[PDB]
RNA sequence: CAAUUUU
RNA sequence: CCGCCCGUCGCUAGUACCGAUUGAAUGGCUUAGUGAGGCCUCAGGAUCUGCUUAGAGAAGGGGGCAACUCCAUCUCAGAGCGGAGAAUUUGGACAAACUUGGUCAUUUAGAGGAACUAAAAGUCGUAACAAGGUUUCCGUAGGUGAACCUGCGGAAGGAUCAU
RNA sequence: CGCGGUAAUUCCAGCUCCAAUAGCGUAUAUUAAAGUUGUUGCAGUUAAAAAGCUCGUAGUUGAACUUUGGGCCCGGUUGGCCGGUCGGAUUUCCAACGGGGCCUUUCCUUCUGGCUAACCUUGAGUCCUUGUGGCUCUUGGCGAACCAGGACUUUUACUUUGAAAAAAUUAGAGUGUUCAAAGCAGGCGUAUUGCUCGAAUAUAUUAGCAUGGAAUAAUAGAAUAGGAC
RNA sequence: UAUCUGGUUGAUCCUGCCAGUAGUCAUAUGCUUGUCUCAAAGAUUAAGCCAUGCAUGUCUAAGUAUAAGCAAUUUAUACAGUGAAACUGCGAAUGGCUCAUUAAAUCAGUUAUCGUUUAUUUGAUAGUUCCUUUACUACAUGGUAUAACUGUGGUAAUUCUAGAGCUAAUACAUGCUUAAAAUCUCGACCCUUUGGAAGAGAUGUAUUUAUUAGAUAAAAAAUCAAUGUCUUCGGACUCUUUGAUGAUUCAUAAUAACUUUUCGAAUCGCAUGGCCUUGUGCUGGCGAUGGUUCAUUCAAAUUUCUGCCCUAUCAACUUUCGAUGGUAGGAUAGUGGCCUACCAUGGUUUCAACGGGUAACGGGGAAUAAGGGUUCGAUUCCGGAGAGGGAGCCUGAGAAACGGCUACC
RNA sequence: CUCUUAAGGUAGCCAAAUGCCUCGUCAUCUAAUUAGUGACGCGCAUGAAUGGAUUAACGAGAUUCCCACUGUCCCUAUCUA
């Protein structure tokens, strides 16, 4: 019921604009969603022109992925710690984007050590043939595999969650993760 | 508002259908087209109108629900329906078959002609676009779109459509000498066959235009449309010519219809 | 509902109530030509205000020129085809000083008087 | 009207759908995705050595000039990354076969690539309906006044 | 030196 | 010039304006309240309908010599784990409606007050038009039955274009 | 404006006459008449109107000057001396110009290419009227005579042209709707398969768009030279 | 078809008004009325109230026929022609009325969607579905559970309808069956190391994320390394692929994953034909129907520029109830202060902003006339708005619908 | 014009704290109003430094009405010292 054009709302000058012909169906905006976490109520709504969107509640998992090698293997969903505009959402565990996560960090080992082998952290006709290959980059950085040691991870988010239902974001790489701590810890 | 116009009243319709004004009522709208506006003609007007093979309204549909009228091959069962330029719509057999090309000053055409040369239109490209799965197309502009074209030339050029699938058998290239049919506007259907290629680069399209009778006039892109070379057009057309022979000359050639 | 169907006017009264000649002036004509109503002469007028309406419009512009060699041809013979102007004067300049009251004597009242028949205009 | 560690404030502005490998290390490091306009508006170069991200830039955002092109000169510069510009134009009313001169003062976007003071007889585009009331964004500034590192006096 | 009215 | 004409005062019909009433109503915008409904949403789970393990409240009967209760054996299911789910309820958002005031704008009521208009033109005077009998007009001040008068400083539209 | 106070050319009536005509009067707004709202086009001594004078930013209004001339060269429009008659063509040139391109210091942008091209390129070859005089394979070569990119340009005001200004509304061309206001019909034979022209045209301001024009105006480009080349 | 005349005075000239004068496709009234074609008509004030009726429903060759309906009877003992009532499907969002609100708002002209949705019309358009990949059985075809109906109720009510007996599908929820290559993920055998593969899996389409390509102004050696085909065996050379825009992270293809799994005929009509291996063998035409996507069309929504009557006895207006911008989020079909959190303090304006009034819907146009102009347009066309006055909202491709619903007055 | 002792209440204001007749008359206030306020003046007997008229603030000055509040009251009851 909420509109979103501008026959309300005063212009340039401060004339109190002349409101009428009565609001219409081309100018909605819904209630926001707030999906949180709690097992995949993802209710679906139709919508205009003959649709179907994917407004989520509480979710739990969703691919999140590297990607220069492209992994997007599905992970638990654990704990919002930062956003960076609402510090509410931070309180009441609701997710949009850049509302970054710490999720599990288990199923990625899983697969690291399945080629690369370094282990972290403290055999087939071709194993070393398949892990001579893909070798000579087996360190990735210095601040990602200290996270490792913890075992849990920060995965950013990009997907909008209320609009299709998944929320589908990146692990938060690259010297990103040494953005937001700084945004992280200075809370004083 | 609050959904599509289904009813179009007389003295609101366009004027180049040339159609009555005083009958006290409402005026024949198409349904939705696949080509134009209604720059095209619903088939209703086209045999009430100009052919006068009906007298009035639903003998139009007599003849249209008993599988007489072919138009490009199908009965085309919609009663009202668009026959916008150039299309091929055809009766039985023995010369009853015409084709929909402008005059010079506005009406449409009553253009009679055979079973051949009936056996293929002449389109022109809206757009090309390579869709799904890699595989390229094109879209001519009556609606229908070719597959697999005469590839790796064109925008904004000519085709010939063969009347039974795709069928690129002749594109012809926007040249300069070259025999072109200005489509619409108030230099409507003359024949200019081009002067020069101008872009007007940047913005937006024009083309400069001479006649046969070195009467410049100069026209939009979107009116103007490739048909064919210099003295060899295929599509033929009517005994006007294309020359918008004028009103102090349209004086005295007029003085050969009193036989006295 | 229905598209408007158009209707006008035929002729245009005088600025003038009461004039001592023409309210004698038009009965200089109306035993003239027998015409029984005053209507009638302002509506012969009308044509000669239309006429010179449209004539000296063509004549403010050139010579050579694509309306006055189409039209102030065309003008001239469909009044000639009544004959009201000359067989003689046919240079759209007698058409501005075209005769008053010329145009009436061509109304088939004075028509068959003009073959007989009638021994009066008021029989006409 | 921002720099000086341009990640100033608490969201990470960088471009969409671009990423650098943190993997081999080379010179360049950021594929930053610049491109040009089209109606003969050739990109000036400080675009490229700058590190400015700021979303509705004309010739690295997400928008293209798309209508028509005006003129005019600039009034006020005391917003954050926006600008109002002055036009002047005769309305003839003929009723007395007369002109008069009338004014609106329209506000246009502005890209940090260029720089304005007040005066600066510029050129904008036409944009996407970028904010409440600026529909417009500057796209070539052509820096012309008198007395311009000029005086001594 | 001082002077009012004439439906 | 026995010309005209000015004001008060009286006689009659009028028209606006001011007006105690904390005037009144209508319309709009706002102070703080109450807030029906519908939608979303946290819940709720009458009320149905299935499947499976298989007893029982019973035979479904592989035809066995008595078997295993193969089966579902009406419905308690001993369970599971569904699925559709109303009556109501939870927290938002939109918010009709109403009060409260303040501020505007539009119309109206008023006891009464002073103005002006029109006017058989009456009473009191003569102000003006002539040197109108004190030359007339303007600004300001004072006075008085009423025109009017007196100062004061101008101007001639004066009764002088003149030492 | 005035008539009527027992002589009414106005009242009330008769007879006559006059207006307009199946229409006429009355009332109310509004247009012209109104040069009584005045841009075209007003007055400013009591007449109605010039501030008591002066300063003053907007708003208006703003002196003159920069490619003129001169010659060359081409084809167009109108009309001729030309009808020469079957009021139709101009064989030659002329008359008044208007359109375009050169030269006098005076180009009318520049570079990348592919073209293209004129060949003054010309190695040379061809019926004849004498080997770019009528023709051919090819080079330093009469290049934005055509595209698509560059140096990318002081900016406008003004003005011609042009697609653009829906249909009806208006001027209208054509048409024997009986004429007409209308409407877009109709017309011609063979009236026995049988033909056929039609339904235009035009202003339609300003705002945008394209192009031609450079007078009239504004507008910027060098001065401690950081000036183009 | 550019015109003037009576009134101040004893008579004159002149401002100035009063009066006369013609027209109104502009209203009313009065008197009067014989004929032909063309017809405006409860706009004015009361967007004030309404008795009664009518103004939106629909079926083919093609969705379902157990009407104890109607004819039938000979091609149909599965109906075999229709066809009430009905369930599906579509439409009822168009048309029609009126002009109250509404003065940069609507609207007129001109543009944009590289910022978006689309039932319908027309054209392109699906061998990749199994998840114990031979137990997954119907793919020679599986299950509703409700109608109409049949029979019994209440209430006076009205287009209210109750438990019970059945029942269909293009309604519902499911569920499979068809050609080979190609690369990738593993790894039975390598035990040799300059390499091969049994087998197993994915392989269509949509969804959403992250990533890749989508190139194109001249040339040549040297460097180090993976480094190849052939072998004159030092040696020649890997021929290198590109659609469009003026411009894109564009169309498009690719990598890696998802999805309460998006789709991929369990549908009807007519004619009945072709190989003999005479068997529900195998193979076929022509016609509607619905689908996913891309187009088109009918649209809708926004947005650029410029244009609106009087008033200063309205000069400052708008922001703690977003006013002006920015970074993020949501919400939107779709861009955006649309909404939120925060950060900054803007923006408009004597060229008339803000405020007030309209006996103001805007435009196409009307009347009148020498030219310039004036005053109008409720209304025959285009657009907007409302259905007693405000708010909400289901369905639907399209509605804040009102001959649809709910609340309040 | 006149009389009494000389002059005859001008500006203003009022049933006012000054009006006997009087609970004057009109309006508004109220459900009802000898109260209150605004007007009328021929005022027994107001009225000009015996000062007249109007006043912002300040009144433990005197009055009337409204809002909030409440055992003053309807209707009394209870407890403590």
């Amino acid at each position: 019921g909420i509109s979103r054009d501008s026959r309300h709302k005063r212009s340039a000058t401060g004339a109190k604009r002349a409101q009428f012909r009565k609001k219409r169906k081309f100018e909605l905006g819904r209630q926001p969603a707030n999906t949180k976490i709690g097992a995949k109520r993802i209710h679906s709504v139709r919508t205009r022109g003959g649709n179907k969107k994917y407004r989520a509640l509480r979710i739990e998992t969703g691919n999140f992925s590297w990607a220069s090698e492209g992994i997007s293997k599905k992970t638990r969903i654990a704990g919002v710690v930062y956003h960076p505009s609402n510090n509410e959402l931070v309180r009441t565990n609701t997710l949009t984007k850049a509302a970054i996560v710490q999720i599990d960090a288990t199923p990625f080992r899983q697969w690291f050590e399945a080629h690369y082998g370094q282990t972290l952290g403290k055999k087939s006709k071709n194993a070393e043939r398949k892990w001579a290959a893909r070798a000579a980059s087996a360190k990735i950085e210095s601040s990602v595999e200290s996270q490792f040691s913890a075992g849990r991870l920060y995965a950013c988010i990009s997907s909008r969650p209320g609009q299709s239902g998944r929320c589908d974001g990146y692990i938060l790489e690259g010297e990103e993760l040494a953005f937001y701590l700084r945004r992280l810890t200075a809370k004083k | 508002a609050r959904g599509p116009k289904k009813h179009l009243k007389r003295l609101a319709a366009p004027h180049h259908w040339l159609l009555d004004k005083l009958s006290g009522c409402y005026a024949p709208r198409p349904s939705a087209g696949p080509h134009k506006l209604r720059e095209s003609l619903p088939l209703i007007v086209f045999l009430r109108n100009r052919l006068k093979y009906a007298l009035n309204g639903r003998e139009v549909k007599a003849i249209l629900m008993q599988r007489h009228v072919k138009v490009d091959g199908k009965v085309r069962t919609d009663t009202t329906y668009p026959a916008g330029f150039m299309d091929v719509i055809t009766l039985d057999a023995t010369n009853e078959n015409f084709r929909l090309v402008y005059d010079v000053k506005g009406r449409f055409a009553v253009h009679r002609i055979t079973d051949e040369e009936a056996s293929y239109k002449l389109g022109k490209v809206k757009k090309v676009q390579l869709g799904k799965k890699g595989v390229p197309y094109v879209v001519t502009h009556d609606g229908r779109t070719i597959r697999y074209p005469d590839p790796n030339i064109k925008v904004n050029d000519t085709v010939k459509i063969d009347l039974a699938s795709g069928k690129i058998t002749d594109f012809i290239k926007f040249d300069a000498g070259k025999l072109v049919y200005v489509t619409g506007g108030r230099n409507l259907g003359r024949i200019g066959t081009i002067v020069h290629k101008e872009r007007h680069d940047g913005g937006f399209d024009l083309v400069h235009i001479k006649d046969s009778l070195d009467n410049t006039f100069v026209t939009r892109l979107n009116n103007v449309f490739v048909i064919g070379e210099q003295g060899k057009p295929y599509i033929s057309l009517p005994k006007g010519k294309g020359i918008k022979l004028s009103i102090a000359e349209e004086r005295d050639r007029r003085r050969a219809q009193q036989g006295l | 509902p229905r598209a408007p169907r158009t209707y006008s006017k035929t002729y245009s009264t005088p600025k003038r109530p009461y004039e001592s000649s023409r309210l004698d002036a038009e009965l200089k004509l109306a035993g003239e030509f027998g015409l029984k109503n005053k209507k009638e002469i302002y509506r012969i007028s009308f044509q000669l205000s239309k006429i010179r309406r449209a004539a000296r419009d063509l004549l403010t512009r050139d010579e050579k020129d694509p309306k006055r060699l189409f039209e102030g041809n065309a003008l001239i013979r469909r009044l000639v085809r009544v004959g009201v102007l000359s067989e003689d004067k046919k240079k759209l300049d007698y058409v501005l000083a075209l005769k008053v009251e010329d145009f009436l004597e061509r109304r088939l009242q004075t028509q068959v008087y003009k073959l007989g028949l009638a021994k009066s205009v008021h029989h006409a | 009207s921002t720099e000086l560690t341009v990640q100033s404030e608490r969201a990470f502005q960088k471009q969409p759908h671009i990423f650098n490998n943190p993997k081999v290390k080379t010179s360049k490091r950021t594929k930053r995705w610049y491109k040009n306009a089209g109606l003969g508006f050739k990109t000036p170069k400080t675009a490229i050595e700058g590190s400015y991200i700021d979303k509705k830039c004309p010739f690295t955002g997400l928008v293209s000039i798309r209508g028509k092109i005006l003129t005019g000169t600039v009034v006020s510069t005391k917003m954050h990354r926006t600008i109002v510009i002055r036009r002047a134009y005769l309305h003839y009313i003929p009723k007395y076969n007369r002109y008069e001169k009338r004014h609106k003062n329209v506000p246009v976007h502005v890209s940090p690539a260029f720089r304005v003071q007040v005066g600066d007889i510029v050129t904008v585009g036409q944009c996407r309906p970028i904010s409440k009331t600026v529909r417009f964004n500057v796209v070539k500034v052509s820096a012309a006044a008198g007395k311009a590192n000029k005086q001594f006096a």
